[PDB]
């Protein structure tokens, strides 16, 4: 009754059961990232926010219409004083 | 996680159609030929 | 038993009583 | 539109078949004591038979409005009884109108 | 209130206007030779049939010896197993490229559709059918009862001879 | 003790008055 000849459907593009992340070349970031090596091995120590990349810059991270011209004489007349 | 499970389902999901397809061959030869053109309009 | 079907009872409804014409009849009495 | 006097009259035939109504209708002391309303209950008699009968929507009426025609000579009294006695013979009253119709 | 009010011609009518109707159609059938109410005395008067034989309520309307269906069998088969088949469709549609699939499940409910409207008509054609099944039923049960009358009348007619021959024995 | 206690009089064919009259909406 519904058997239509004329309706054809196409596969999903991308199919779901290829590698997907090899589709676009886009293994590069993946394996930088990557729970373990090849080996199984950790690679780097894990952690959850921004404070190491900051870690290599000087400072003691241990907590996380207009006239400058004017702005800046009333600051060195402050500090003069 | 997400991509293991939706792999396993396709997977069970094209076995289930299989088997399906093939017992609706072997009891019912009849209907044999749209099953088929019904694999031609999924897969 | 707890979900209210309409149109199947088997006793009138008083809701369809309430809804039916007549009441408005009673109503408009006066017009009558 | 305004309906005709058939369709009032038919609902509220059927309507008599709720003992909630009748208990309602008996309560009030004009109701039962004038006589327009046992005079429009025994004119309410003549739709027992086709096609009339036909049109009905709740068979149990039928014998509701009789039974209330035996009202009139049985006394008001007995309307604290009327819900327990309807539940005690609902069975064999419904079995008498089976009889009288689905045979 | 939750009780509608009485009807109102229900008071217009006392037991004087009960025994006053006979004259007072008498009188209305002689002037004769929607009915506008000129007097009280008019309800009483049987209301006349509606000439359509309709009657609408609730938004709805309403109105002889019992007093092709291998076509419509072959076509339930048919359908059947177009929606067995149309079932399979649909769940390689869940399987492969589930997000249209909706686009068929719709279209397998209007062949079940289809086939509660073929049962539908298949009612009126079943119901009256009950009165058939009833009517096999007791005519068995009453056949039933009429064989064990005669059974056991003949079985006491018998054991009445054999008696008879009995007596005759020893006289 | 106790003499005697009381008979059930129970009367549920009492039909109760009850006024019944905001159903409309």
């Amino acid at each position: 009754y519904y058997v239509d000849p004329e309706t054809t459907y196409t596969y999903q593009q991308p199919n779901p059961l290829q590698d997907l992340i090899s589709v676009y070349g886009l293994d590069d970031i993946s394996r930088q990232v990557a729970r373990t090596n090849l080996d199984g091995t950790k690679a780097v120590k894990l952690r959850k926010s921004y404070k190491n990349q900051i870690a290599d810059l000087s400072g003691k991270f241990s907590t996380i219409n207009f006239d400058w011209d004017l702005c800046s004489s009333v600051l060195s007349q402050f500090e003069r004083s | 996680r997400s991509n293991q499970y939706q792999r396993g389902k396709m997977h069970g999901l094209k076995q289930l159609r299989d088997s399906l397809a093939d017992k609706i061959v072997d009891e019912f030869p009849e209907l044999k030929e749209p099953v088929e053109d019904i694999i031609k309009r999924t897969s | 038993k707890g979900a209210v079907g309409p149109n199947n009872f088997i006793w009138p409804a008083e809701d369809a009583l309430r809804r039916g014409m007549l009441a408005m009849a009673s109503l408009h009495s006066k017009e009558l | 539109p305004l309906p005709t006097r058939f369709e009032v009259e038919l609902e509220f035939i059927q309507s008599l078949a709720n003992i909630q109504y009748v208990t309602y209708l008996l309560t009030q002391q004009q109701i039962w004591k004038s006589p327009n309303f046992k005079n429009y209950l025994k004119y309410l008699e003549y739709w027992c038979n086709p096609p009339y009968s036909q049109c009905i929507v709740y068979p149990n009426c039928l014998f509701i409005l009789k039974l209330l025609n035996g009202f009139m000579e049985s006394a008001l009294e007995g309307l604290d009884e009327l819900p327990k006695i309807i539940q005690l013979q609902g069975p064999q009253w419904m079995n008498e109108m089976v009889e009288r119709w689905a045979n | 209130s939750l009780y509608p009010p009485p009807p109102p011609y229900v008071k217009f009518f006392t037991q004087s206007n009960l025994e006053k109707l006979p004259k007072y159609k008498e009188k209305k059938a002689a002037s004769a030779k929607e009915e506008e109410i000129t007097c009280a005395l008019d309800y009483l008067i049987p209301p006349p049939m509606p000439k359509n034989q309709q009657y609408r309520a609730f938004g709805s309307i309403w109105q002889e010896n019992e007093s092709n269906y291998q076509y419509k069998i072959q076509e339930l088969r048919k359908l059947l197993k177009s929606l067995l088949l149309n079932y399979l469709e649909l769940i390689g549609v869940l399987s492969i490229n589930p997000d249209m699939y909706e686009r068929k499940v719709e279209n397998i409910r209007t062949i079940l559709v289809n086939i509660h409207h073929l049962l539908n008509e298949y009612r009126p054609h079943q119901s009256r059918e009950s009165l058939i099944m009833l009517l096999e039923e007791q005519l068995e049960y009453k056949r039933g009862e009429i064989r064990e009358i005669e059974q056991v009348c003949k079985q006491v007619h018998d054991k009445l001879t054999s008696i008879q021959d009995t007596l005759r024995t020893g006289s | 003790p106790s003499y005697s206690p009381t008979s059930p009089s129970y009367s549920p064919t009492s039909p109760s008055y009850s006024p019944t009259s905001p159903s409309y909406s």
